[PDB]
RNA sequence: AUAUACCGCCAUCUUCAGCAAACCCUGAUGAAGGCUACAAAGUAAGCGCAAGUACCCACGUAAAGACGUUAGGUCAAGGUGUAGCC
């Protein structure tokens, strides 16, 4: 569904709970500190890559300016600065799209 | 809730069981509780309890002595009124017979013989899964024969068990909850402590029984 | 022959060879292992090559209130049942051999970020569901003996916490890994340290200390700062319930000493109410988000002191040239500020 | 160190039966012989036949009541008539039990040309002598 | 072929007396250690020793003799894992 009713739906609640979405994701990378630049994208030519970010694996989700209670979870409620892609675990392309949406 | 009311009623009152009447510094000085070992046997943590020194010997401050003794007696009597289990320890063989006899007379229990390893810590494995370990420990002799702290103060401080030990100049009152400075070695002092404790716990018991009988009437 | 044949348990023993020099000495072998199987449980006793239908055991004795009689299973349904049994055995072997997915903690082949679940219930009855466990470190200790030579003993260190300011570490040693885990878990749930915290997510003030040549400097930080500390410290903070701070370890590195010093410090930290009752003044907090506004933290429970503290000018205070550099900005290091993962 | 009809000591999680815990030097001292015949006595004969046939019988019965037995067999040959005694578990049904009982009894009778009978005692779970 | 895959069966120290699951404690919660009886932290399942049984006794002799070492011997009592002739 293009609208945001997928979030009010119960499957979101049971699939996530009260915690944010990024809290579940984890990155596979080299040893110690991970790289500073995330992957370019999770989908290519309608082909998904292993260990994709949550917004990309859940195709029912939609990056949209209007889904306020959705996208409020990345930027901290205590500090207006958005989290960075190495933090929230998402790829750079969807991160940029989300920056444009939030702006 | 009336049970909690009865449990809490004695708390607000100070000297509610009338324990101060038992002891007086006259009696302590007569029983020679004010004595202490030599300065060589002196202990740092015991310094502030020493009133002074005379003839390479030590003397205890009887005001502090009476204060700590009043506190100890009040605590023991409150716990006896709360039915809290009490256990005596005195590794000194000089008074084991007397201590066991007075323990029988009180109804509370004692252990003057050799203390076995992990008696209280592993007490569940030793005795059984469910055993009500004692709620109060007291010490007529804190140090053992070779003069280091008995394992009981340590394991009691571990398992959060309250302790009431009489501390001589050699003893370490750090772990003790209600340490009473005095003369561990003198028989007059031993007999005085035993009489005071038995009278106090018996008063607490009989007061509990008469109060609960009054409430059964009401 | 039939007499030369023999039963299954000794056969499996001799075939698997768990004993002998292989297993002894710890030499083992190069990652070859035959898994035990049970064939008697699989097939029911009735069927064979020639499928006589048995009213006694293979078919129900009575049907339609009529005793049955011996009959023949034709080859078509015989092959059908044989293919069904082949498929069933294949499914059994598949279900047996599969992946094992223990959540990735600090790294693969490391027992760092893994939790063993709550401690075991007590004998008298003590539900420890509130506690979460974590394994900080495990190593293969070896001590030698006359006859058997090297004797290996797994040593493990664990931590436990509510997430509510109460937590505790412990150590366990045993010949078996699971046994050491259990021992240390029980030891930890018995040994608990409580520590206060300022606003449910921070320590009260900065703590610098040394312990067995292991220096630690942990620094309070405000909300939304994150946990930038040693990974063991991150696990311990997650157990305790504090969500953000900073910390730098200096000198040696040894997680058990580190933990013991950390708990010593977090226990020796002073609360604001206790500090007020000690000093005799009102605490005053000033924020950057909030303007020049004094936020009262705690007041002395006793009577307030009449005179204020004299201003301490050019105070005698020892500090760290590292913090001086970080404050002055002349420091340069690529490793300081990185875009690391969540906490 | 001898290894003969004795179970290795484990940590204490191995249920073991009376005879399986006891050693082969406790045969007459603290055990009984599973079989009872007279071929072993002096002057008699056919003892080799007795042994081979009783081994065959033990194997056949173990394999025709598989997964239900929990102990060794007892053989009792009084002159002509042969008697068997077993201990089993109540896993399978009495239908199964009686059917296979009759089956094996008839087989033994026709094989040995001898009158055969067997008895079996049920137990909920195997009786353990010790934990080794 | 592999006893350097093993079971099964045994030599060995053994003409030993220790081995120990499960708990507690000390060492700053390190590898490790835990003995003082006019007693100071050790408690102990179980195995073994021992005891009892066999020969003529209660002694003696047999028997028994754990945990482990020699990658000890034995794929040739027998079977079996792996690799081969088929
Ligand atoms: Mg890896
Ligand atoms: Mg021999
Ligand atoms: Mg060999
Ligand atoms: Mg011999
Ligand atoms: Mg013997
Ligand atoms: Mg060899
Ligand atoms: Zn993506
Ligand atoms: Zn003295």
């Amino acid at each position: 569904d293009e609208p945001w009713k997928y979030l009010e739906s119960e499957e979101y609640q049971e699939r996530y709970g009260s915690r944010p979405v990024w809290a579940d994701y984890r990155r596979n990378h080299k040893g110690g500190v991970p790289p500073q630049r995330t992957r370019k994208t999770c989908i290519r030519r309608n082909k998904v890559v292993g260990n994709p970010c949550p917004i990309c694996r859940d195709h029912k989700l939609h990056v949209d300016f209007r889904n306020v209670k959705l996208l409020e979870q990345f930027v901290c409620a205590h500090t207006g600065i958005i989290f960075y892609a190495p933090y929230t675990g998402v790829c750079v392309k969807q991160h940029k799209r989300l920056t444009q949406a939030i702006q | 809730d009336f049970n909690d009311k009865i449990l809490n009623e004695p708390l607000k009152h100070s000297d509610f069981f009338n324990v101060k009447e038992l002891f007086s510094v006259r009696s302590l000085f007569d029983a020679r509780v004010h004595l202490g070992h030599k300065a060589g046997c002196r202990h740092r943590f015991m310094e502030p309890y020493i009133f002074g020194s005379r003839l390479d010997h030590d003397i205890i401050d009887l005001e502090q002595t009476a204060t700590h003794l009043q506190l100890a007696l009040n605590f023991t009597a409150h716990m006896a009124y709360r039915k809290g289990i009490i256990l005596f320890i005195s590794r000194n063989r000089q008074f084991s017979y007397l201590i066991e006899n007075m323990a029988r007379d009180c109804g509370e229990y004692a252990h003057t013989r050799y203390f076995r390893g992990g008696m209280l810590t592993n007490a569940r494995l030793l005795f059984g899964p469910t055993v009500r370990l004692p709620d109060l420990i007291i010490f007529l002799h804190t140090l053992n024969n070779i003069f280091e702290p008995h394992v009981a103060v340590r394991d009691a401080a571990k398992m959060n068990i309250p302790t009431v030990g009489i501390v001589d100049t050699n003893c370490n009152p750090c772990l003790i909850t209600y340490p009473v400075p005095g003369n561990d070695d003198s028989p007059l002092a031993v007999h005085l402590y035993c009489r005071l404790f038995q009278t106090a716990i018996t008063r607490a018991k009989e007061k509990r029984q008469q109060v609960e009988a009054l409430y059964r009437l009401q | 022959s039939f007499f030369t044949k023999l039963t299954a348990d000794e056969l499996w023993k001799g075939a698997l060879a768990e004993t002998g020099a292989g297993a002894k000495k710890g030499r083992g072998k190069r990652t070859k292992k035959k898994k035990r199987k049970d064939l008697n449980r699989g097939q029911i006793i009735g069927e064979g090559r020639y499928g006589f239908l048995w009213p006694g055991l293979n078919v129900p004795l009575m049907k339609n209130g009529a005793v049955q009689t011996i009959a023949q299973r034709s080859k078509e349904e015989q092959e059908k049942v044989e293919a069904d049994m082949i498929q069933q055995r294949e499914e059994w072997d598949r279900k047996k051999k599969m992946k094992v997915k223990r959540e990735r903690g600090w790294s693969g082949n490391s027992w760092g970020g893994i939790s063993l679940g709550p401690p075991d219930p007590g004998p008298c009855g003590e539900t420890y569901e509130d506690f979460d466990t974590r394994i900080l470190e495990v190593r293969n200790v070896f001590t030698m003996t006359a006859k058997e030579g090297r004797k290996k003993s797994i040593r493990v260190l664990v931590a436990v916490g509510n997430g509510k300011g109460a937590a505790g570490f412990s150590i366990g040693k045993a010949t078996d890994r699971m046994d050491a885990f259990r021992k240390a878990k029980n030891r930890a749930v018995h040994h608990l340290h409580y520590i206060e915290r300022y606003e449910d997510h921070t320590i009260f003030h900065d703590i610098s200390l040394r312990f067995k040549r292991t220096h630690i400097k942990m620094k309070k930080q405000p909300k939304g700062y994150g946990l930038r500390c040693h990974r063991a410290i991150i696990t311990i903070c997650r157990l305790i319930g504090i969500k953000d701070m900073y910390a730098k370890v200096s000198g040696s590195i040894n997680m058990l000493s580190l933990t013991q010093g950390l708990f010593r410090g977090l226990s020796r930290q002073e609360t604001h109410q206790q500090l007020a009752d000690k000093k005799g003044l009102h605490v005053v907090e000033i924020r950057e988000e909030c303007g020049p506004l004094p936020i009262v933290v705690a007041s002395p429970r006793g009577p307030l002191r009449k005179d204020p503290e004299p201003e301490d000018e050019v105070p005698d205070v020892k500090l760290d040239w590292e913090d001086v550099k970080t404050a002055q900005g002349m420091k340069r290091s690529v490793w300081s500020n990185l875009k690391r993962a969540a906490t | 160190k001898n290894r003969a009809a004795r179970v290795r000591v484990s940590k204490g999680d191995k249920p073991v039966t009376y005879e399986e815990a006891h050693a082969p030097h406790y045969i007459a001292h603290r055990k009984g012989w599973l079989s009872l015949h007279t071929g072993n006595l002096d002057g008699e004969d056919h003892a080799a036949e007795r042994t081979v046939e009783d081994v065959f019988l033990r194997k056949f019965m173990w394999g025709t009541f598989p997964g239900c037995l929990a102990d060794q067999l007892v053989l009792k040959r009084r002159g002509n008539q042969l008697e068997i005694c077993a201990v089993v578990l109540r896993q399978l049904s009495p239908h199964k039990y009686y059917f296979l009982v009759g089956y094996s009894e008839t087989l033994l009778s026709y094989f040995y040309k001898c009158p055969v009978r067997l008895h079996l005692q049920t137990v909920p779970s195997k009786v353990v002598y010790k934990y080794l």
